[PDB]
């Protein structure tokens, strides 16, 4: 049938039998104190920001390139755990990513949707680096391009090379997720943390990234709608802050 | 050629400590034994982005965790001068490792070659090769080989970057002239990862590679272009 | 002391050596190791990843997604040839520049079989047959659908099933530095859909490697160039 | 006799080695040791001691005692601050010259919980209250008596107790060679005194090392110099 | 900078052992293969407070017990000179210890060259650098790295100096000429306590060092100062 979940005070409905991906095999945990360690590094754990955010649907067309969100920076204004990134200098979650796809039988598309770690983007100007607002938007979605981008910080968001210099196709290697309308609509991600230290600045630096890149551009019937909306929500799991007390 | 033979399955040098474990040539520079202003010394920051080949087989993966085998192969060549007479005595080399945050020579003769922290060799060519090995050096748990981050928020130029993938930096100069005339060495450094450990695989690179200390890409074709879609005649 | 003799090759650098090498830092306690999701222990594990294949590599198609995009025709004539490449992981274009494609061009020597999966991307409502067919090494690409039907092929009907997954059993490598096997796809019937779409359907491929290759000579790739020095 | 092979690296000397050295003077009797009080092993016991903080490192008291001391005015405005000065051991010039301090400038790396203790040296008939607050890294400086109460803190009555304790649990280095954490103190209440006393009371910090600081990477410390010989 | 990492309570190399029996360079003299009149040749009384960071680091305690391995780094260079066709044999180098209280070179031919209870190394160019030990030689049972006495009480000028602390004076030459040519070498002495005991720890020197055997001082400022006791804004 139809399965509930229910986090906080955020509710959505996703179909049993519905594929999760489970990041690279690992479901997200807490840090663990090594051997009763001391108490030099305090570690506070959130549960109120294991809820579902759901951002603004974007509108999936023919000619639609990639999307993109760097979730980090995403969820930096959503409320509580963006209120967390403000307060605390070092941050530790993990993100269920759903993908949702509101499509009729009657249209066509094949959508890739992959969380890549550590998606550092090259500029369109070779000598010069991307700047905040070209990398990561927030909440809103920073879309890919059908050509070469122009702008001396920008994003080279030509999608064949998902801004990265690598091949489009090669990004199955990351934890993915493909949403073929005659098959599927949603898509399960369930990303660990990713990093190589136990926590970091959140404003900082930008764990993964979620690509939404059309590869069987959307087509449609004759009076069908024109645009699919893709809805991504996002529910934080595990979340750890550095402990504010004093130690003594 | 390479007619069809026999699949053993060999998996064994597949993995990543064959992958990577291979001494390539990542440095060579030139120092003369007497220099106009002291600054006839060579010098190399330790950086994984310099060659293009080693460069991609470490990007292949996200983090890394390696120890530093570094040989270096110096060799002295005597220049023309009119000089005469010169019978130059052995020739000894230091190589120091500046560990990061260590003090920086800033000429020749600087206090920081006379230093204690920073690990040096003293090498008399004829013998074989000077070897140091240099640990996992991180204050992190890995080195990160792409880093989604900047140094500090509030600078644009500071993106990637990281501040943890710092691996010191080598300098590399003559103990002695051995001769009033030009001598001038090349080290040559040879690099080799030891004990690899690599999480998190990554498509590998398709844009040839523009800066040592960038992602930056001139956009390029997934694949080379072929007339038709079918095998038709 | 003991007396011992140096013995040819003493005091050389052979670059491919395992010696022992003394620490430069000895006494620093390096940082333990921390588990962090995705280890990988093989280059496999990355070669037996699904990956698109860009299948319609035509002259201005390189450059934008639709590469990856097989143009399937909805009034197309019956029996044609949807797609066809030749099965050279490393050498034919079309799957050099995969995943698998790009492990097995860091090797001199490699064979096993390779997975094809093609995905059909058109609407629930449409329906069709395709015939997938393979050609072993030596035999030649097939010219009509009928050569196709009398060799090894499956019927990928799009009606039941949106995928297919072909497992062909001999690859190997073909040089050091055709007669390597063809898969083709052939119109067994057209797709028929129905209501009046403007735009035609699109399939997918996708290329893996599977648990039996072998790889055993690392070699430079031919992808990178690196002509003078940064600095 | 046993054939071997010099190896690369031989032949080198690598200042920190740990090779056996051959006796200059062989056959000499050293005297053997006398239990000297005192033995130490490691400098985290000299870390570890108390250290006199100058924390009043105003202009003009470097060269003085009075540097140490804290002035504590009898007629001072209400919540205004006493001290406060950055929590960084080995940066900051308040805590940087004690023993903890130059302990940890003599490596590139540490970690660990530091110790602060103040010791009120007024009068046994002197009453009042101090709020000791302690910003986190990265949290700032409070700007008022309320913004510290809202935080980590405590009230210090003098009355009851003349000294107070703090453990701070997130010290750690800055630099390979703000945003560190602060500890501030407030005028809660004014100074209470039975008579007229014309000079102020003074308050002593002291710091010192908790049982979980880690040291490293040893370097040269940054404040000797040797610019000639002295022959 | 160095980013907030994991404390893992390392307390390895915070031990005396670890952060004394570091090889710091001491010393180094040159000295001619022909002299003017005998004095071609090097000397260093053994001192530990000529330094002046390995003079902090042992005076940062007030007993010592340690060996003396030292290590000599010989370089020779050529000269310029108007003397052709040199063709100058290999180079043999002599590096005499002299213990304390025993007989003391005055020329570079002298008697004491030529003893029997002096410990004297001979090496030849070319080679490992030599390396000799010296146990603890003081008859005490520590050096004292402080003496709030007289060596004779009825003498100003005796404070601190003490008499057990003498370790020794090296002293080095060439055993030939080689060639009838200017040689001058350097010796570059390489210092390392071994087998380190420290007692009566002590606050770390605050005033720079004005002599090598005394503890006299400038005064100067505990610390650097700072524009307000508050951090107000």
């Amino acid at each position: 049938r139809v399965r509930s979940i229910t986090l906080g005070n955020s509710t959505i409905t996703t179909q049993e039998c519905a594929n999760v991906v489970v990041g690279y095999g690992v479901w997200p945990t807490y840090l663990n104190d090594d051997e009763a360690t001391a108490e030099d590094q305090p570690t506070q754990p959130d549960v109120a920001t294991c809820r579902f955010y759901t951002l603004e649907s974007v509108m999936w067309q023919q000619s639609s390139p990639g999307w993109w969100w760097k979730f980090p920076d995403a969820l930096s204004n959503m409320g509580l755990f963006g209120q967390n990134m403000q307060y605390h200098y070092l941050g530790r979650a993990g993100y269920t990513v759903h993908v949702q796809c509101n499509a009729s039988k009657f249209h066509q598309g094949c959508l890739l949707v992959v969380c890549v770690p550590e998606a550092e983007m090259g500029c369109a100007t070779l000598a010069n680096k991307p700047d905040q607002k070209s990398l990561s938007n927030g909440e809103t979605a920073n879309m890919f391009e059908s050509q070469n981008s122009t702008g001396q910080t920008a994003v080279q968001a030509n999608v064949i090379n998902a801004g990265m210099g690598v091949g489009v196709g090669n990004l199955t290697i990351f934890p993915h997720q493909w949403i073929n309308l005659r098959t599927n609509n949603s898509a399960t991600i369930v990303m660990p943390y990713i990093n190589s230290v136990p926590m970091d600045n959140m404003f900082r630096h930008n764990n993964f990234t979620l690509m939404i890149i059309p590869f069987a551009p959307l087509s449609y019937s004759t009076g069908a709608t024109t645009y699919v909306p893709i809805t991504v929500t996002v529910a934080p799991m595990c979340a750890e802050y550095n402990g504010l007390r004093l130690a003594g | 050629q390479t007619r069809h033979v026999k699949n053993y399955h060999s998996r064994s040098e597949s993995t990543v400590e064959n992958f990577l474990c291979r001494s390539a040539c990542v440095f060579y520079t030139t120092y003369r034994n007497h220099g106009t202003d002291g600054d006839n010394f060579g010098y190399w920051v330790i950086s994984t982005r310099q060659v293009a080949q080693l460069r991609r087989k470490l990007e292949m993966f996200t983090y890394a965790r390696f120890d530093l085998e570094l040989t270096f192969v110096i060799t002295s060549t005597q220049e023309q001068s009119t000089i005469q007479g010169q019978d130059s005595p052995v020739l000894t080399h230091q190589i120091m490792y500046v560990p990061p945050g260590g003090p920086v020579p800033t000429k020749v003769n600087s206090y920081s070659w006379q230093t204690s922290t920073n690990p040096s060799v003293f090498w008399t060519e004829g013998s074989a090769p000077p070897r140091m090995s240099i640990p996992f050096i991180s204050i992190g748990n890995a080195y990160s080989m792409f880093y989604d981050g900047w140094a500090k928020f509030d600078k644009q130029g500071t993106y990637g970057i990281n501040t943890l993938n710092n691996m010191g930096t080598l300098y590399m100069r003559h103990v002695n002239d051995g001769s009033p005339g030009p001598i001038v060495s090349t080290v040559r450094i040879y690099f080799k990862p030891k004990h690899v450990k690599t999480w998190v695989p990554r498509p590998p690179r398709l844009c040839q590679y523009q800066k040592a200390g960038n992602v930056n890409f001139e956009p390029t074709g997934v694949t080379e272009s072929r007339t038709d879609i079918t095998t038709m005649q | 002391g003991l007396p011992t003799m140096l013995t040819p090759g003493s005091n050389q650098f052979l670059t491919s050596d395992d010696f022992q090498s003394p620490s430069a830092m000895p006494q620093f306690d390096v940082t333990p190791e921390m588990d962090i999701p995705g280890q990988v222990n093989n280059l496999m594990e990355i070669a037996e990843v699904d990956s698109v294949v860009p299948v319609n590599n035509t002259e201005g198609k390189v450059l934008s997604i639709e590469s990856y995009q097989i143009p399937v025709q909805s009034n197309s004539t019956n029996g044609s040839q949807v797609f066809g490449f030749p099965l050279m992981p490393g050498a034919s274009s079309v799957l050099n520049r995969t995943l698998l494609g790009e492990i097995l061009n860091y090797y001199t020597h490699w064979s096993g079989s390779i997975k094809l999966t093609f995905m059909f991307c058109g609407s629930a409502m449409a329906t069709g047959k395709f015939l997938l067919a393979y050609s072993p090494p030596g035999a030649g690409a097939p010219t009509t659908r009928k050569e196709a039907m009398l060799g090894t092929h499956v019927i990928w009907d799009v009606g039941l099933q949106s995928s297919c997954v072909l497992c062909i059993p001999w690859i190997s490598q073909t040089h050091y530095r055709t007669a390597g096997g063809y898969i083709t796809c052939w119109y067994q019937t057209n797709i028929v859909v129905p209501a009046d779409t403007q735009s035609d359907c699109k399939i997918l491929c996708f290329v893996s490697a599977c648990n039996d290759f072998s790889v055993r000579m690392l070699k430079d790739t031919p992808f990178i160039k690196q002509d003078n020095f940064y600095q």
